[PDB]
RNA sequence: GCCUGGCGGCCGUAGCGCGGUGGUCCCACCUGACCCCAUGCCGAACUCAGAAGUGAAACGCCGUAGCGCCGAUGGUAGUGUGGGGUCUCCCCAUGCGAGAGUAGGGAACUGCCAGGCA
RNA sequence: ACUUACCAACCCGAUGCAAACUGCGAAUACCGGAGAAUGUUAUCACGGGAGACACACGGCGGGUGCUAACGUCCGUC
RNA sequence: UCCUCCUAAAGAGUAACGGAGGAGCACGAAGGUUGGCUAAUCCUGGUCGGACAUCAGGAGGUUAGUGCAAUGGCAUAAGCCAGCUUGACUGCGAGCGUGACGGCGCGAGCAGGUGCGAAAGCAGGUCAUAGUGAUCCGGUGGUUCUGAAUGGAAGGGCCAUC
RNA sequence: UGGGGUAUCGCCAAGCGGUAAGGCACCGGAUUCUGAUUCCGGCAUUCCGAGGUUCGAAUCCUCGUACCCCAGCCA
RNA sequence: UAGUCCGGAUUGGAGUCUGCAACUCGACUCCAUGAAGUCGGAAUCGCUAGUAAUCGUGGAUCAGAAUGCCACGGUGAAUAC
RNA sequence: GCGCGGAUAGCUCAGUCGGUAGAGCAGGGGAUUGAAAAUCCCCGUGUCCUUGGUUCGAUUCCGAGUCCGCGCA
């Protein structure tokens, strides 16, 4: 990468409403609150009520 | 091609230095070793070749590929090419970017006494 | 009446007609309308000819044009001097050399492919001829 | 560096069982994640590319490049040399790290989510999928939006066929409808 | 709507094979690179080549893309 | 056609000019070129988009 | 002697395609990148420091003529000179003599230097 | 979404045409070098004097014309 | 008037109120050099996005591009991108080409000073071929070269230039 | 046949290469017993057809179409 | 002082009642949605005092269905040279 | 003979990349009216001059004819 011509991207940590505490570099600059994660989101039982 | 790239990177100052006749030290660099070799004007047959792959340079060397070890090797070129009556060659980069031990080999080679 | 569809230049010099033909063996049918004179043919001639065959071998046969026009051939009008312009494109003709086979015929027995022939040979400028397709 | 390690362990491995490969280094691999926002309406407005790009910027850890026309084209009102998009070529550990940042917390943030199509593969395993809004991005401020600005993502990988790029991205998770 | 043309700009070769020319003598006159430059011969801004030292012209055809060359030969 | 024709003086105290064409309309910036100068024998600045 | 690398001669009988094989060395991919240097973003390229891993890709070598490529002999076309006719076109004597096609050849040959193995 | 005597791109196989098409390519001509015989230097340069600059037909290669003209315009003899 | 192709008969040249097209400029970067890069089009996948604007991959091979016609060139690129720049220098010029001449063109090298490059080197405009106008008369700047008794000056010359 | 001109809403007629302006008409409302007049609102031609230059064409260039004007002479 | 805690149209869902039966085609309720509309062009209408304006209530027809019709009261003007 | 403009419903005429035949008037039916005119609405069995051909399909495109009209050395 160059010097200083790209944003700040720190490392942080998330933490949805699933439990799932995950540190992750991302350029927001500030902890993150979620809801869905990858795990615990209604992938499988949206596709099943989507069928049913 | 990585390869065929470089060679007409190449194929511009190789038929200049055919076309003017100077005897052309041909530089060849690999990841883990570098080539140094005088061609005579013609084209066909070398006259000096020192190199990395050699143990007479390899042996005293900590790792071939770097820039001391192509420091070593024009020395060994520059050496050379004066025991044997040559003093005024023409560099050829052979592609490569004249700066990091393409640089360090053909400064070695000045230091050590051949015109260019 | 045939005649290219676009062209590249409208008008093209005389140049001159000599040496043997290409088309020279029946190719694509059985029978064949093959030239013997030079001459040039015009598109108008091809038409002729070609309404006297597909009438006299009925709709029944195969009939393939083995020649095309192609070639532009003007003329000045009438009280018009000499000089000032070449021409105007009149007619298209095809250039013959002895040799070609101007038509070719298929699906029908030899005896009508004689007479489809006879009658559309008296429509065309050149002496003619009828060939059959030869095995090499 | 969490999926590059997953992978070295477990994609390697699963993918060396499941296909009968012989080398180690015949195994898929992930070249590069390219972010692409085609703007287009750029046309009039400079600051309206200028935004995209600062969305980019926001989306990767990186300065997008903004591109320009190939040909000019007049069904479009554009023409040669016109600015009009701008990408990122993510690759290395920016490849990793967004590419877990987009299939843990802003693929599931999508609205409607059904899952990713199956058959939205060039031939070579190369992936390619769309985004409508930008909003699914944790980072992008919902407050700061101006326009709704989808974006596409492209993985290249090197996989030869598509199958064998169904199997890479599988083994990531990576919902696929 | 026609009538015009050109004066004929005589290029060509001027010198032929094998004969002796003296240095700065024009070997061909022409306008791409028809010919290209060989030992001992330069090429002009208008691709003119000519004799760079004296000797013989030598029509030759060179490399990989079948170019015709012209050398000279030291005489 | 549109483009007209300059001088340009030498910054050297002789007189002498060399002298050439602008595009007045696209370029109205003047134009400074570091020619040579044949009386003082040296290449000096060279000034006068007219 | 076999293999590999560099620089050439030669410029498709030398290139393509299909199939097989190679890594001790060499080569290539590779590993990492704060530094030398670099990206109109990105160590992808360029560059540097290395050597864990694989010959997958690449590259080399060995097969295979499906194609590209070369290509006779003979005849044909044309044509210089002299002559002739039924003369917008041809013929004769004579000198030169194709292009296309056919039989066939054909998956190169080679020089200098360097390293590895026997 | 269901049928269809109609046309048809690209690709492949086969067939022709081209002054302003060429992956081929003569004869001749032209340029250069060497050699013999022959030719009243036939060659070149410089100087004195010109005339001439309306051409015609005939063969060969062509443009134009209608492959018309004892037509017209070139090249060469 | 000038440029390109054909006519034009395989060196050059070659006519017609023969067949076809263009010019009367542009550019201080579109010139110099150094370093790098390689097109058109089609297919597939992909937010708005569409036959065609961006992205990614493949086929393909220069069918692209060349400031503007056509021809000949171009990959070592003459095409495309970036850094630094003014050689778009001044005096000459062996030798050639081309014209009846006026004239026009190509030019290695020599001297002075310069740019780019580590260097070999390359650069006296642009891929080339059009983009033009003799002489007289006169205008402007420089140079005691002249300057009708003499010292100046006027005018003239010479160099640049309109 | 040559030279020049025109083609833009249903009709007559403006348009400067980056937007289509006017009048009459037509449509809706109002006035009126009803119609005309009047008054208030609207709409409206992607510019004759095809190709090209341009980032961009009603605009510029070329070709074709349809209609006008001028000439088509001396013998 | 906002298209806003204005305005309620429209639409989705969930219901209650009447009636053999609310799809064409009721009325009402609850949750959600939340248009147009910011005082109306030419023109035009009603009203002279318990009047206009404004606020509710009742009835007839009727199983259920009024913003209409017919009645009833509350507050209550301006102006007429 | 050559160059043109015409033949489409009873009458007078529209009608171009080939797509189920168009308008006005006439004629017929209906509304309206005391009745009618008027006004409004609805309705076309047209070998698109003949004849071949092309096309899946022709008023339309090609080939050949008949009749009318305009112009010409
Ligand atoms: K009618
Ligand atoms: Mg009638
Ligand atoms: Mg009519």
């Amino acid at each position: 990468m160059k010097k200083d011509i790209h944003p700040k991207y720190e490392e942080i940590t998330a933490s949805c409403s699933c439990g799932n505490v995950m540190k992750i570099r991302s350029t927001v600059g500030h902890d993150l609150n979620l809801d869905v994660c990858s795990k615990c989101h209604p992938f499988f039982t949206g596709k099943q009520r989507d069928v049913a | 091609d990585k390869k065929s790239a470089r060679i007409r990177r190449a194929t511009r100052a190789r038929r200049k230095l055919q076309e003017l006749g100077a005897t052309r030290l041909v530089v060849h660099r690999t990841p883990r070793h570098i080539y140094a070799q005088v061609i005579a004007p013609n084209g066909s047959e070398v006259l000096v070749a020192a190199s990395t792959v050699e143990k007479a340079i390899a042996e005293q060397l900590k790792y071939t590929g770097n820039k001391d070890a192509a420091a070593a090797v024009g020395k060994a070129v520059a050496e050379r090419a004066l025991e044997k009556g040559i003093k005024d060659v023409s560099f050829d980069r052979s592609g490569f970017q004249y700066h990091g031990r393409v640089q360090a080999l053909a400064d070695a080679a000045r230091e050590a006494g051949l015109q260019f | 009446m045939l005649q290219p569809k676009r062209t590249k230049f409208r008008k093209m010099h005389k140049g001159r007609n000599r040496g043997l033909a290409q088309g020279t063996d029946v190719s694509f049918g059985s029978f064949g309308l093959k030239a013997v004179g030079r001459g040039r043919l015009t598109a108008r001639q091809i038409e002729a000819a070609r309404r006297a065959m597909t009438r006299a071998v009925k709709r029944q046969g195969k009939i393939w044009i083995r020649v095309f026009p192609d070639k532009p051939i003007t003329e000045k009008p009438l009280a018009v001097r000499m000089g000032k312009g070449k021409g105007n494109v009149e007619y298209w003709v095809a250039l013959i050399q002895p040799g070609k086979v101007l038509y070719e015929m298929d699906g029908v027995p030899e005896e009508l492919a004689r007479e489809a022939f006879k009658l559309a040979a008296a429509k065309l400028p050149i002496k003619t001829t009828f060939v059959t397709k030869t095995v090499m | 560096a969490k999926l590059h390690d997953y992978y070295k362990d477990e994609v390697v491995k699963k993918l060396m069982t499941e296909f009968n490969y012989n080398s180690v280094m015949q195994v898929p691999r992930v070249e590069k994640i390219t972010l692409n926002m085609g703007v287009g309406e750029a046309i009039a407005d400079k600051k309206l590319l200028d935004n995209a790009a600062a969305d980019l910027a926001a989306i990767s850890g990186q300065k997008p490049l903004i591109t320009k026309a190939r040909k000019s084209v007049a069904g479009f009102k554009i023409r040669q040399g016109y600015p009009i998009g701008c990408k990122v070529t993510l690759r290395g550990e920016r490849m990793w790290e967004f590419f877990e940042r987009l299939i843990t917390i802003a693929v599931p943030r999508i609205r409607d989510f059904r899952g990713l199509s199956a058959k939205s593969f060039d031939g070579r395993g190369n992936y390619s999928m769309g985004v409508r809004e930008q909003i699914i991005f944790p980072e992008i401020d919902y407050d700061k939006v101006d326009r709704v600005r989808g974006l596409d993502i492209t993985i290249t990988t090197t996989a030869k066929s598509d199958e064998e790029g169904r199997a890479l991205l599988a083994a990531f998770d990576f919902p696929f409808r | 709507r026609n009538g015009r043309d050109s004066e004929a700009k005589r290029l060509g070769v001027k010198r032929f094979g094998g004969e002796s020319v003296l240095a700065g003598s024009i070997i061909v006159r022409q306008r791409g690179t028809k010919f290209h430059a060989g030992a001992n011969v330069g090429c002009g801004r208008d691709h003119t080549l000519f004799a760079k030292a004296d000797g013989k012209v030598k029509f030759e055809v060179k490399g990989p893309k079948n170019r015709k060359f012209i050398s000279i030969e030291a005489e | 056609g549109i483009r007209e024709k300059i001088k340009l003086v030498s910054s050297a105290g002789t007189g002498h000019f060399y002298t050439t064409t602008k595009n007045k309309r696209t370029k109205p910036e003047k134009l400074e070129l570091k020619k040579f100068d044949p009386v003082v024998r040296q290449h000096v600045i060279y000034k006068e988009a007219k």
